[PDB]
């Protein structure tokens, strides 16, 4: 199922990719295997212009991380990369400052991102 | 510049380039044809290419659809060159490059040829222009040898690619005001460099790393909370290197640094009217002809060219503010090196006078520059007492005679006026010089010399030409956006002593050219309809 | 001596 | 966590980016000096591939110089290289501890990877033989020139002693200078030396 | 008015241009220390005369830098930048500078060699003294010498040419071509080059080198 996503995401079929990947979640036998699709679902509903709706896919695999005692995979370091860029957005600063300092353990690129959006937000704080 | 957006793509269709002629035809049409590299210096036949082919990519039009990266490596002539770096200068410089794909990046900069790595990383960076994308700032992190993590064994890398990457660089990071790479860009204008395993000092690099540097914080300048200290830290600094005076050259702060730190200042305060810093870098002409006066006299046109920009208010359209404050006060008005402060004075007033009005078009301003051209074009390269204080007197005005011309076409862009034509048609033609009318190796390096005089002489009349008519009379430059005036300011950068530092950025001006021409077509026949008066509100 | 010409 | 073997997958790297990835005195330093460089720009531009791939240890550029179309010591003995596909790569990380904490912070200093930073500092081989124009060259005119002659000859005392023309000339290396011993009718053919520089046997052209 | 008639005083043209007949060659000096001239007495100092042994040389040497040092004037060798083009790590320009016959200084690399003189600041430079020795130094003896000029390593440009026969002294070069009414050059960038010795030489030493410019109580 995931696969079939894959192809119809390449071939501009956005529509027909979000039940596509809906249907390889329910399939998954481990919560953890979800980590890689719910990101890429996400993805989907922004280029669908539809802000609200990817933030519940957003919060999901998110909270994966915290109930596999902090798996810090790379998926999710972008994942609370964008969140706490809505976040701010949102005026939602302190709500914005504890997911630049759960992503602080990334890429060279990924925490210089949440440390910036830490003293941003912590000055607003 | 005269072909900006006329040619459209086809994708399908497969683009070509046409090579370099260099035949000369004479009245009496007995041809002459030149060869490389006994007539003329190796370098500059294929340098001439590059800027052909980034000439060529260029002619593409900004809005044109299907330039993937297919499409280059679908172009590519199997066997690189120089045109083909230039051409995919041309691409990026339009913004066609701005993802291209991992694959053939590879393959381009495989081979160390420097005019295709030049092209690859100036035209890549100026595609995206500020997007700070990871996977490609570790490309010219990779390149920079400075910036590579120290005490590694050294990689061999040409020292302008070290500059083509340092520029490419810090557009990349364009209204960035990233601290962590600021204070390095910093650091590394003072520094001196390793080339060839022994300490080189670089006037070119220096002058890339200061352009870099005032564009990373473009429009940072204008504060009235730490980044207000660290901005005045950064200010006092750079005060601190234009200013300093030093009895003994110190080795790692010479005098080469002098203009990167002037353009620095400038871009930082651009535009923001802050009196005071335009006074320690706006100098009086009264006070320094009493004294001997110090640094290089280049630094004098910079200076004062930047004290006029800060005050984005009072650049006079008068022959006044070209003339303020200047008198030979000498009984020997013969031409004598005490009066090269005088000129470098004008030559900053008159090409910050003309950057102000660009494109906008005026009568006053024009006969002005005219009047000034038809006093300066007679003693244009005439040699007649050669002696060094008057040799190096005539290159001043020289390179004086370049900028009034390059500011005039400057001013009436786009319009195809006549007599600017002529004068620029004048200085193009007939090379003059020593020859004509008007120990092996030392022979070629005083020929060398007049080479690159004349080579000189040429670009900023190419320039004038192609800024005369610019995208076919239709496309006019733009100079309301902050960052249009920087890449403006930056791609007039007058640069045309040798070694003629920092060419191949003369093709930048094609991010402050837009669509600025207005014309009425019909409806039901299709055709134009001209000389119908429009209104117009301001 | 060194210097040897060719 | 472990993928399975009929049903394998896809890794982001394309058919062509291996045959990309698998291309390839002063002139061998020259050579050496662009090989690194090339290994090093083939090695950050990719990565990220490689990155998601690997189980443990080993490296980026270990992949690299495994692909096949002063040593320090190897990490790991996987010579996989380069792949379409990939069966054991299914995505894990591992928790993250004080180590990886320490390893982020030296790699937020470093503008590149570290593995790239560690070939780069890794110290490349200064073995080369310099056999060159010689670098001193000093005077002696008039010396003989026949084939069944053998004239200069090493002494302990850093003392030559040379035939030249009908005259025998010593030039010490400590000064520098000549020193004219002797002369006769006959040409000189052979020198020698008797002990330790004490006496000095010498051939004439009669015998 | 007075902004149009001192555009003309700038840049004088019609008055300026007389026929524009330049011979355009470069001009060439004559070292030699055979013939006695007023001229010739002006620029070689220690006088004209077998070959003087090294330690009349000496002798020589200092008494030509007494000489020099005697007349009112002053001495900026050391206010300056130097960068020759290679060194051999046995004697920098140091000992060249030291104003000593014994020590010298050698380059070793192309045959091209170029000796930088960089200053810091605008000193006008009126008397340049530099020390040759045929007879000392005929392997490595320059033999041909050119001197630029300009305000920076961008705009050098040929000053004069120096050819060298015999001159087994100091040699001094005042400057009038340039300017005649300072008597004396303005420049920041001086730059020598030494493209070939004597008797078809590979390097070059340099024994001297001086530059000259111009200008009750309690202990």
């Amino acid at each position: 199922w995931q696969v079939l996503g894959e192809c119809y995401s390449k071939t501009g079929n956005k529509v027909e990719a979000i039940k596509c990947y809906k249907r390889s979640i329910k399939a998954s036998q481990t919560v953890d295997q979800n980590t890689s699709i719910y990101y890429r679902l996400a993805q989907l509903y922004e280029e669908l212009e539809d802000l609200q709706e990817c933030k519940k896919f957003m919060m999901k695999c998110v909270d994966v991380e915290e109930l596999l005692e902090g798996i810090v995979t790379d998926e999710t370091v972008k994942a609370r990369l964008w969140l706490a860029i809505f976040e701010i957005k949102a005026g939602n600063y302190q709500l914005a400052y504890d997911y630049a300092m759960g992503v602080s353990s990334g890429t060279s690129q990924e925490i210089e991102e949440a440390r910036m959006l830490a003293r941003e937000c912590r000055r607003h704080m | 510049a005269v072909a900006y957006a006329t040619e459209k793509p086809i994708s399908t269709q497969k683009w070509v380039i046409q090579p370099l002629n260099l035949i000369s035809v004479f009245p009496d049409d007995t041809k002459i044809t030149v060869k490389a590299p006994e007539d003329i210096a190796h370098d500059i036949v294929e340098w001439g290419q590059f800027h052909a082919g980034v000439s060529s990519g260029l002619r593409i039009s900004k809005k044109a659809t299907g330039i993937t990266g297919s499409w280059i490596a679908f172009n590519k002539p199997k066997e690189l060159d120089a045109y083909h770096g230039g051409f995919l200068l041309g691409l990026g410089l339009n913004g066609h490059l701005k993802n291209l794909e991992e694959w053939h990046i590879y393959n381009y900069l495989s081979p160390r040829n420097t005019h295709i790595s030049i092209g690859l990383l100036l035209g890549m960076s100026s595609s995206m222009k500020g997007s700070m994308d990871s996977k490609l700032i570790k490309v010219i992190s990779v390149h920079l040898v400075a910036f590579l993590p120290s005490g590694s064994s050294d990689l061999n890398i040409d020292l302008k690619l070290q500059t083509a990457g340092i520029i490419g660089m810090g557009m990349l990071y364009l209204n960035s005001r990233h601290k962590r790479m600021s204070d390095s860009i910093f650091a590394q204008l003072v520094s001196l460099l390793n080339v060839n395993d022994e300490m080189v000092a670089d006037e070119e690099y220096r002058l890339a790393a200061g352009i870099s540097l005032g564009l990373i914080n473009l429009g940072a300048g204008q504060t009235k909370v730490e980044q207000n200290v660290m901005y005045e830290d950064l200010t006092t600094k750079l005060l601190e290197i234009v200013t300093s005076t030093y009895d003994v050259e110190n080795d790692w702060i010479p005098e080469n640094s002098q203009i990167g730190a002037v353009i620095a200042i400038m871009f930082l305060f651009l535009k923001s009217n802050n009196f005071g810093i335009s006074n320690m870098l706006k100098v009086d002409l009264k006070e320094i002809l009493k004294a001997n006066i110090n640094t290089r006299p280049e630094l004098l046109m910079y200076r004062e060219w930047a004290s006029n920009m800060i005050l984005w208010e009072f650049i006079g359209d008068d022959l006044s503010f070209i003339m303020k404050d200047v008198d030979i006060g000498v009984k020997f008005s013969e031409l004598n090196t005490d009066l090269l402060p005088i000129y470098y004075t004008m030559a900053g007033r008159i090409l910050a006078m003309g950057i102000r009005f660009a494109s906008t078009g005026n009568l006053k301003i024009r006969n002005i520059l005219l009047s000034l051209v038809d006093k300066f074009l007679p003693l244009y390269q005439y040699p007649g007492k050669q002696n060094l204080d008057f040799r190096l007197t005539i290159s001043v005005i020289n390179v004086l005679t370049n900028v009034i011309v390059v500011s005039l076409s400057m001013v009436m862009c786009a319009s195809g006026d006549l007599e600017v034509l002529r004068r620029v048609k004048y200085l193009h033609e007939v090379a003059s010089g020593p020859y004509s009318d008007l120990s092996d190796p030392t022979a070629y390096l005083e020929d060398k010399k007049d080479i690159d005089d004349h080579y000189g002489k040429f670009i900023s009349t190419n320039l004038a030409l192609g800024f005369l008519f610019l995208g076919s009379g239709q496309y006019a430059l733009n100079t309301s956006t902050l960052e249009s005036i920087a890449f403006l300011s930056m791609s007039v950068l007058p640069t045309y002593t040798t070694p003629h530092p920092l060419q191949e950025l003369k093709h930048f001006w094609s991010m402050a050219v837009e669509p600025r021409c207005l014309v009425i077509k019909d409806i039901s026949t299709g055709d134009a309809v001209n000389n119908v008066p429009i209104e117009l509100v301001v | 001596l060194s210097d040897i010409t060719n | 966590v472990y993928g399975d073997r009929y049903i394998p997958s896809r890794t982001d790297i394309d058919f062509n980016s291996i045959v990309s990835i698998s291309s390839m005195v002063e002139y061998q330093k020259e050579r050496q000096a662009h090989e690194t460089y090339n290994t090093l720009l083939k090695n950050e531009l990719f990565g990220e591939m490689l990155s998601k791939d690997t189980v443990g240890s080993e490296s980026s550029i270990d992949r690299i110089k495994n692909t096949r179309p002063e040593i320090t010591r190897p990490s790991s003995n996987s010579v996989r290289g380069a792949s379409l596909l990939t069966y054991q790569q299914r995505k894990g990380r591992r928790l993250s501890a004080a180590s990886l904490l320490q390893s982020q912070f030296f790699d937020s200093m470093s503008p590149v990877r570290p593995d790239s930073k560690q070939l780069l500092l890794s110290p490349g081989k200064q073995f080369r033989q310099i056999a060159k124009v010689p670098y001193r060259v000093l005077d002696a005119p008039s010396l003989a020139d026949d084939f069944y002659y053998s004239l200069i000859d090493w002494s302990s005392t850093d003392v030559l002693a040379v035939a030249l023309g009908k005259s025998i000339f010593l030039t010490d290396n400590n000064t520098g200078d000549v020193v004219h011993l002797c002369d006769t009718e006959n040409e000189y053919t052979s020198l020698s030396w008797i002990g330790a520089g004490s006496h000095l046997a010498v051939g004439q052209a009669n015998g | 008015i007075g902004i149009n008639k001192v555009l003309d005083h700038l840049a004088p043209s019609e008055l300026i241009k007389p026929v524009k007949s330049c011979h355009n060659k470069p001009s060439v000096l004559v070292l030699d220390d055979r013939i006695v001239d007023a001229a010739t007495k002006d620029l070689y100092v220690n006088g004209f005369q077998q070959n003087p042994t090294p330690e009349n040389l000496q002798h020589m040497f200092h008494q030509g830098i007494e000489i020099l040092d005697s007349a009112r004037m002053i001495n900026v060798t050391h206010l300056a930048l130097w960068k020759p083009s290679s060194f051999k790590l046995g004697n920098p320009v140091d000992f060249a500078l030291d104003d000593n016959y014994d020590t010298f200084w050698q380059s070793d690399g192309g045959q091209p060699h170029q000796l930088d003189i960089m200053f810091s600041k605008r000193m006008d430079i009126c008397v340049m003294a530099i020390f040759f020795s045929m007879i000392a130094d005929e392997s490595y003896a320059p033999s041909l010498v050119k001197v630029y000029a300009g305000h920076s390593p961008s705009d050098a440009r040929f000053y004069k040419m120096l050819e060298v026969r015999n001159v087994n002294g100091w040699v001094a070069l005042r400057f009038l071509d340039n300017r005649e009414d300072d008597q004396l050059l303005k420049c920041q960038f001086i730059r020598l080059l030494f493209p070939v010795n004597h008797e078809n030489g590979k390097d070059t030493h340099l024994r001297g080198i001086r530059l000259y410019v111009p200008s009750a109580i309690l202990r």
